[PDB]
């Protein structure tokens, strides 16, 4: 059994009614259920048997559906309403989730800016380089950073977060630190951070050498 | 012949926590008193814990009593230990040991052992962050603080002491390989004033107690 | 109300074991049928075990089927997940949940879950080790074998040439979690300027040999 | 109850034969175990019910006493028995043990020998300084390493291991090192090993000057 959830991501307004779909790969009758969950708590039982409201849930939210077929509808959403929102096939002893819908505040595309940090000499003295690149206030969330030194492409030595959406402005923002011993630093000269988004009309790439 | 076979050890923080695991080859447990013992670095054995049959009677050291727990699994033949608030002198290779004989009376002493786990428990409960200045397009100019190595979370970063709030971004903090945090915390600037403001991130870490302030400079 | 609380999380190197832990209030968990749940970095949510009541039961995901063990200790009201030879996809945060209702059924939602607790695997299974020399000032010279993972390393001088004298120390562990380890042997002063000196490093987990010459 | 072994350490020879006695605080009748500890190895039960040698035990082993009062006798020691051994009251529920007892070869006292090695430029580019100092064929076991940086004494930043006895000469060698960043490292001048031992009239320093 998969359940697939659509879309992946909803952006709305508040005010708005939106819906959630949840798709079964065969029948699983009403047994469904529908979590909350907001970033670094843990998930909330909203809705279960397809349709039941958990007690002390507000009616705004309501499940329909039943088969291979089954919704989520907010209706009023309200800024305590952004999250992910996980559907679930459970049985007497096991169980699978969608693979979750984050509902976000909707906006006007937006490009990243985009800086490069070479690392500080003090860091250097102590044997290790952090270079980091920073994309500034964009939208959607997607994005997608490579490292490059001297045009080699850069895998498993960095790490990225990513903000929540920023209450003004509703953007994200994203940092990305590539990490090298002080003797890997040293054997380059070229560090390079290439950025691709949706607002761009071509990758972004910045660059330093070091010196 | 019987073996068990310890699992879980490591290196852990004061006041943390760790669970262990003991599994068998050759036997059932369900007929035994299991039991964890530890030497210490001393070189001497302590009883840690014991859990009878059906988990009828558990029993633990004083020194570990409202800080371990035992537990067993006779369908799958696994004993546990859970370990909380862990101290510096926990450290110490940990052994699952079975209370039996040939044959089974009503007190036999430790006829297997495990090969044991060593379990290392540092005195540093937290660590200070080192703090880097991400140094300096058109107007807009980016800064910020590199904010390495700390333990645990949280830290708090503001810019000016609370001045320069509009443009700021502290990350969520990244675990590193080496059990460490790590985040940054930028802001955009007008690159105008580049050479007449001084820009400050002031790094708290309240679990360690620790300020320090950074300027940024190109 | 109802809580539960996970316990065990932390940073485990790929291949390695972490045994996961959960305690409840307010409620025993006899007669539930407790599961472990796991939140990968995606953001999605991924079911990884279920125990019924009585341990009848017992039921993995397949990606981690064979390697997880989930066991349950009713008189105490506590949950367990041994995790083995993890992969860098286990990488998540793992919450214990029950299945439970006003009225339990054959078949309730996950009702109540505890926060979770943040399980992290490197990939890194094994590292090899820095040599470095202890240079003489009879005279001691040796070599420092840091920064390893895991045990075992072998130490030889010349090949095995030089056998007496030699004093290979048991390894330490670092708060790092590397080990590091000292060779030493002592030579006449009068040979350090006719013999030549070299120790070879083993470390067969990463299959990693290492000649080093100490030279004053 | 409480159980105290004695001695501590047994120092013998090759066909000796040795006791070694175990106190209970309070009667244990015959409630008694002696197990054999190789180091790095786990326990072996050689003796329960303080004189039923464990099936495979060499007849050289025998237990006895009772009550408070109980002896482990080894009559004709061999090489392989040459290590730590443990005595245990258990009960049906709990258990004690004593603090060990090392069986080791008997020599004269000797003094180590003491070296100091400053690090290698090597790993100072890296970032990390390992001061390490040798005490090299030294009897009996005990022995005190201080560190002390510009006379100060340090806590917290070395640490030590000990060679098992060696099979030649029946000394022990120790190995202790002291690790710093570059930073504080190249912060001070005198770095100094103070070891303290039986076989020495008074402590001995040994000592280098970044240079
Ligand atoms: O840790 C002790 C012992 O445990 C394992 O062996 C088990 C042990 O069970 C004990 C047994 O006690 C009996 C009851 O009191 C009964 O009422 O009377 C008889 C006769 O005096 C007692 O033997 O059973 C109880 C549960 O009813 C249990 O709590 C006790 O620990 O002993 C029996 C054999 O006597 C054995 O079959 C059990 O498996 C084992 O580790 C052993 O080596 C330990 O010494
Ligand atoms: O995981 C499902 C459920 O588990 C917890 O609740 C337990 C559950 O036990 C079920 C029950 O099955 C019944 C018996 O086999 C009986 O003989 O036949 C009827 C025929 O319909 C079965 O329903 O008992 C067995 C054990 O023998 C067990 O394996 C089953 O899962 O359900 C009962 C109530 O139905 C409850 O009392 C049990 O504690 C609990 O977590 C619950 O919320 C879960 O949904």
């Amino acid at each position: 059994v998969v359940m697939t959830q659509s879309p992946s991501t909803l952006s709305a307004s508040v005010g708005d009614t939106i819906t959630i779909t949840c798709r079964a790969s065969q029948s699983i009758e009403t047994w469904l259920a529908w979590y909350q969950q907001k970033p670094g708590k843990a998930p909330k039982l909203l809705i279960y048997k397809a349709s039941t409201l958990k007690t002390g849930v507000p009616s705004r939210f309501s499940g329909s559906g039943s088969g291979t077929e089954f919704t989520l509808t907010i209706s009023g959403l309200q800024f305590d309403d952004f999250a992910t929102y996980h559907c679930q096939h459970y049985a007497g002893y096991s169980a699978t989730f969608g693979q979750g819908t984050r509902v976000e505040i909707k906006r006007t595309v937006a490009a990243p800016s985009v800086f490069i940090f070479p690392p500080s000499d003090e860091q250097l003295k102590s044997g290790t380089a952090s270079v980091v690149c920073l994309l500034n206030n964009f939208y959607p969330r997607e994005a997608k950073v490579q490292w490059k030194v001297d045009n080699a492409l850069q895998s498993g030595n960095s790490q990225e977060s990513v903000t929540e959406q920023d209450s003004k402005d509703s953007t994200y923002s994203l940092s990305s630190t590539l990490t090298l011993s002080k003797a890997d630093y040293e054997k380059h000269k070229v560090y390079a951070c290439e950025v691709t988004h949706q607002g761009l009309s071509s990758p972004v790439t910045k660059s330093f050498n070091r010196g | 012949e019987v073996q068990l076979v310890e699992s879980g050890g490591g290196l852990v923080k004061a006041g943390g926590s760790l669970i262990l695991s003991c599994g068998v080859s050759n036997f059932r447990i369900s007929a035994h008193t299991m039991n964890w013992v530890r030497r210490v670095p001393g070189g001497g054995l302590e009883w840690v814990a014991s859990i009878s049959t059906s988990s009828t009677y558990r029993d633990y050291a004083d020194a570990v009593k409202g800080r371990f727990t035992v537990s067993r699994d006779d369908l799958e033949d696994f004993v546990y230990l859970q370990m909380h608030k862990m101290r510096v002198e926990d450290t110490a290779i940990y052994y699952c040991a079975r209370k039996g004989s040939d044959r089974l009376s009503d007190n036999d002493p430790f006829d297997a052992w495990g090969p044991g786990t060593v379990v290392t428990v540092s005195p540093a409960s937290t660590k200070g962050p080192s703090v880097f200045p991400l140094a300096p397009s058109g107007g807009t100019a980016a800064l910020g603080c590199l904010v390495k190595d700390y333990f645990p979370e949280p830290v708090t970063v503001s810019w000016n002491s609370g001045a320069l709030t509009s443009g700021v971004h502290t990350f969520p903090a990244v675990l590193q390989s080496s059990g460490l945090y790590s985040l940054s915390s930028v802001v955009t600037v007008p690159s105008s004033s580049l050479g007449t403001q001084t820009y400050i991130c002031n790094v708290n870490h309240k679990p360690s107690n620790t300020k320090v302030d950074k300027k940024v400079e190109p």
